[PDB]
RNA sequence: UUAAAGUUGCUGCAGUUAAAAAGCUCGUAGUUGGAUCUUGCUCGGCGCCGGCCCGAAGCGUUUACUUUGAAAAAA
RNA sequence: GAGUACACCGGAAUGAUUUGGGCGUGCCCCC
């Protein structure tokens, strides 16, 4: 449009850009929990995995690498957290 | 006490006092264990717009990180002994000058100007750590520097932005305002 | 319309407009209508934002009582949906009316017969309209359109977003705007309900006409 | 690649003033662009403007009006005289009244007229009328 | 754009703009720098020790948590290999295309290849012998693998 | 323009289109001389004096001439403000 | 032979169809290259009681650019 | 010492007594 503020956008359309393309550097990834129902004790695990990694222990592996976002075992939850 | 200073000048009797009240906080609570191996450089006397005032810590660079774990019951106990001075902590960072053709070993980029400017501004907003900064170029020449910090720890911050304007306008010179975004985060 | 609290929704408009249904448009977005707008649904039907509808129709009732002379407003309408609103409105404010088949070069060409040079511009249509907004271009003429979300923004100056394309909605929405002009003109009050009729201002086929009278009496 | 910065820059900028844009996005930043626009804004050719401060090359949102034609460059940056300056503005300006040159200087990046009144020169940079 | 290739793409890492360790993490330097040197004992490139503290032991970056990046205390050790990684990993391609086609000898697609390869390696290896990491003797020909595989 | 004697000698000015700042020719017949009515604060009739604006022709021509006219609108208050 | 020649284009030309971009890629010179860094340590003077300040033998990143001077035959 | 819930102590409120746990600090297990 004519007279669009870029000063301070929306957070809407600020997801929907890409992140090289906002307004400041940033991810869209983040860091998450997850946990064996079988085991007890919990692993932090990135989103994007990108291998197999394994809870120290040696009981039940967590993720999968896909493309983008792992895939989780069956069982297990996770949890959305900011530092 | 425990005030130490580089070159030979004794502390004066306000610093003594107050260096004094640091001894008596450490054999009054059970903080020994880490508190014994700390110091106190120096301390200056800032007179804020409006009835207010505040004063700034000196602290020696290599043990800033154990200064920072125990910064959160530190500023309590100097607010519950005397609340008409805010504190606040500050790394003492000397400038190491221009390399012009006047006038030798090169200068750190550690030892600017601007990386000085930005660890004391880092260093001054510990409870609420910098989430972004943006400048303002006035119409007469002037700037203008804007903080943005996260809405953590927002209730006790809140009414101090005018003694950190106040600090950073007497050491510095910039003039700085504090603002509180809440949608990114 | 104002911060003054005399020009909102009383309570009984938001339901005429729910009723006849000038709150839901057609299935395409437009960029210029990026913000007369919330969400589009499921089944595809854009929904529009009322109070900035409400806004621009004061801004335009604004922009006709501006003047003082209302003979030389010409309301224009092409499509046989708004035929008899935009006539019943001219003989409402005292504007002049051109309904069907408008004449190209009727500001331009001087010497014919159908020649005028108004002051104001009203536009049911902009797509239908689209030869009277090419010659406000070559005269000075201040328009206003009732836009819909599959209408271009082209030589416009007002923009009332609404679905026109149902007869109850360009009928109510006509009559409205000449009510708020003749509330702004000093003549009709708002403390009172003085309205003749919504459907007044309704057209309707022929072959309903014609059961309709032959059921009623 | 990107060489001139103060270019891209430029070409953004008289692109948004072309067609009306109030505000634009400038990608990279220096001391360089900042002090140039701030010898447009000194001179009352455009308006407020924001520095995007981050950990990367910072980016510049204007706040433009209407009082501005063409902002361009010369490149590359040719030396001058205080001789052959007037050779430049006679064939670089629409007029003699207005308009100035920006060219970078030992006491600083300023106008051509300011040059003139303390009698110095240096490698020229670009041009607004 | 590419170097070798017309396409032109947009994907890579995009670090946030906060410098702080997370109050989350409960790792010192010490400990961290110990797996580094575990990790550095299994015989793992900067990339894949980097990648596998990221993946497995939730930490942002090194370099925020550390004063410096993963070669550098790989450096300060001095097991760190005399042939850098991207070369190497050059050299290695390179063999592979090589014994690829003294097999596959009317494959003029993957000469082509070769020779795009033996372009990027002389091109990085102008910059290794400019900043003073390579001796100026060394030299790569197209039968020496066997003494730097 | 002046000069320098002291007196005006320029034989008209010309008018400044209140979006773009642009002036507006003697042949460009695209012009508004767009004029709202604003009202009496406690009745809301008209009280008799006007608020006018201008529009250049480009401005229209590439459409954005109902915006413009809503943002002097929201300058000028009359309007609402949360809108 | 010069200007008109913006038909030799450094200021200041053209390359889809009028004169015209190598079939395409790699590649050593040549050209062009992202952001950031705000004066002091042996001799003696306009004054004074072993002494304060100033002056100075000696040294205090090289380049381009920019400004002031010298030296620059006459017609 | 288990770490899904438990068998327990030292500080601190009222002379003597002690208030469900978990490590993903915020929502998960027994009522």
């Amino acid at each position: 449009p004519l007279a669009k503020d870029l000063l301070h956008p929306s957070p809407e359309e600020e997801k929907r850009k890409h992140k090289k393309k906002r307004l400041v550097q940033s991810p869209n990834s983040y860091f998450m929990d997850v946990k064996c129902p079988g085991c007890y004790k919990i692993t932090t695990v990135f989103s994007h995995a990108q291998t197999v990694v394994l809870c120290v222990g040696c009981s039940t592996v967590l993720c999968q690498p896909t493309g983008g976002k792992a895939r989780l075992t069956e069982g297990c939850s996770f949890r959305r957290k900011q530092h | 006490a425990k005030i130490v200073k580089p070159n030979g000048e004794k502390p004066d009797e306000f610093e003594s006092g107050i260096s004094q009240a640091l001894l008596e906080l450490e054999m009054n609570s059970d903080l020994k264990a880490q508190l014994r191996e700390l110091n106190i450089t120096a301390a200056k006397e800032i007179e804020v717009g409006g009835g207010r005032k505040a004063i700034i810590i000196f602290v020696p660079v290599p043990q800033l990180k154990s200064f920072q774990k125990i910064q959160v019951r530190l500023v309590r106990e100097l607010e519950k002994k005397f609340s008409g001075k805010h504190v606040v902590f500050i790394a003492q960072r000397r400038i190491l000058p221009k390399p012009t053709r006047k006038s030798k070993q090169k200068r750190p980029r550690s030892r600017t100007l601007t990386a000085v400017h930005d660890a004391i501004l880092e260093d001054l907003v510990f409870p609420s750590e910098i989430v972004g900064k943006r400048i303002r170029v006035k119409l007469d020449g002037s700037r203008l520097i804007k903080v943005h910090l996260d809405k953590a720890q927002q209730n006790n911050v809140e009414h101090k932005v005018e003694t950190f304007s106040g600090v950073y306008k007497k050491l510095t010179g910039k003039d700085v305002n504090f603002e509180f975004p809440e949608f990114q985060l | 319309s104002g911060a003054l609290d005399v020009l909102q929704m009383k309570e009984e408009d938001v339901l005429k407009f729910l009723a006849a249904g000038t709150h839901l448009g057609g299935t395409n977005l437009d960029f210029q209508m990026e913000q007369y707008i919330y969400k589009r649904k499921s089944d595809g039907i854009y929904i529009i934002n009322l109070k900035r509808t409400w806004e621009k129709l004061l801004l335009a009732a604004r922009a006709i009582v501006a003047i003082e002379n209302p003979a030389d407003v010409s309301v224009i309408s092409s499509r046989n949906t708004g035929q008899r609103a935009v006539l019943k409105f001219a003989a409402a404010t005292g504007a002049t009316p051109i309904a069907g088949r408008f004449t190209p070069g009727t500001f331009t060409n001087q010497i014919q017969t159908a020649f005028r040079e108004p002051r104001l511009l009203v536009v049911t249509d902009p797509r239908a309209d689209h030869q009277p907004l090419t010659e406000a271009s070559y005269v000075n003429l201040p328009t206003i359109a009732l836009c819909n979300t599959d209408s271009p923004l082209r030589y416009v100056d007002i923009a009332i977003p609404c679905n026109n394309k149902g007869a109850h909605s360009v009928g109510l929405m006509w009559w409205m705007l000449a009510r708020e002009v003749l509330r702004m003109r000093g003549t009709i009050s708002r403390e009172h309900p003085w309205e003749v009729m919504p459907d007044l201002y309704f057209y309707r086929d022929p072959e309903e006409i014609e059961k309709e009278e032959q059921a009623a009496a | 690649v990107r060489m001139n910065v103060l270019a891209d820059a430029l070409k953004s900028i008289n692109n948004a003033e072309k067609r009306g844009k109030r505000q634009v996005l400038i990608r990279p930043c220096s001391k360089v662009i900042v002090r140039f626009l701030t010898v447009m804004m000194k001179h009352g050719y455009i308006g407020e403007f924001e520095i995007i401060d981050d950990h990367r090359a910072g980016k510049i949102v204007v706040n433009l009006t209407g009082r501005l034609n063409k902002c361009g460059v010369i490149s590359p940056r040719f030396d001058v005289q205080l001789k052959d300056l007037e050779k430049w503005q006679n064939n670089l300006l629409p007029s003699r009244q207005f308009g100035f040159i920006v060219l970078t200087t030992s006491a600083g990046i300023m106008d051509h007229e300011e040059a003139r009144r303390k009698h110095t020169g240096g490698k020229i940079l670009g041009f607004f009328f | 754009g590419r170097m070798h290739a017309p396409g032109k793409g947009l994907s890579q890492s995009a670090l946030p703009y906060r410098r702080s360790v997370p109050t989350w993490l409960k790792l010192t330097s010490d400990d961290v720098k110990e797996q580094i040197y575990k990790l550095a004992k299994k015989g793992l490139t900067p990339s894949q020790i980097g990648v596998i503290l990221r993946d497995s032991h939730g930490v942002a970056q090194v370099r925020f948590v550390t004063g410096n990046k993963i070669l550098r205390i790989l450096k300060s050790k001095g097991l760190a290999p005399d042939l850098p990684e991207d070369l190497y990993h050059l050299i290695k391609k390179a063999v592979a295309v090589r014994k690829h086609l003294e097999r596959n000898r009317k494959d003029k697609d993957a000469k082509f290849r070769l020779i795009l390869i033996e372009s990027r390696i002389h091109r990085l290896a102008r910059y290794y012998k400019t900043k003073r990491v390579l001796p100026p003797n060394w030299k790569y020909e197209s039968s020496t693998a066997s003494a730097l595989v | 323009m002046q000069n320098d004697a002291g007196e005006f000698v320029d034989l008209y000015v010309p008018r400044k289109c209140s979006a773009s700042n642009r002036i507006i020719g003697a042949k460009d017949h695209a012009s508004i001389q767009m004029n709202v009515a604003e009202v009496d604060k406690v009745t809301g009739r008209f009280n008799g004096q006007f608020k006018t604006y201008a529009i250049c022709g480009a401005i229209r021509r590439m459409g954005e001439s109902d915006d413009s006219i809503l943002r002097l609108a929201k300058a000028d208050g009359i309007v609402s403000k949360n809108f």
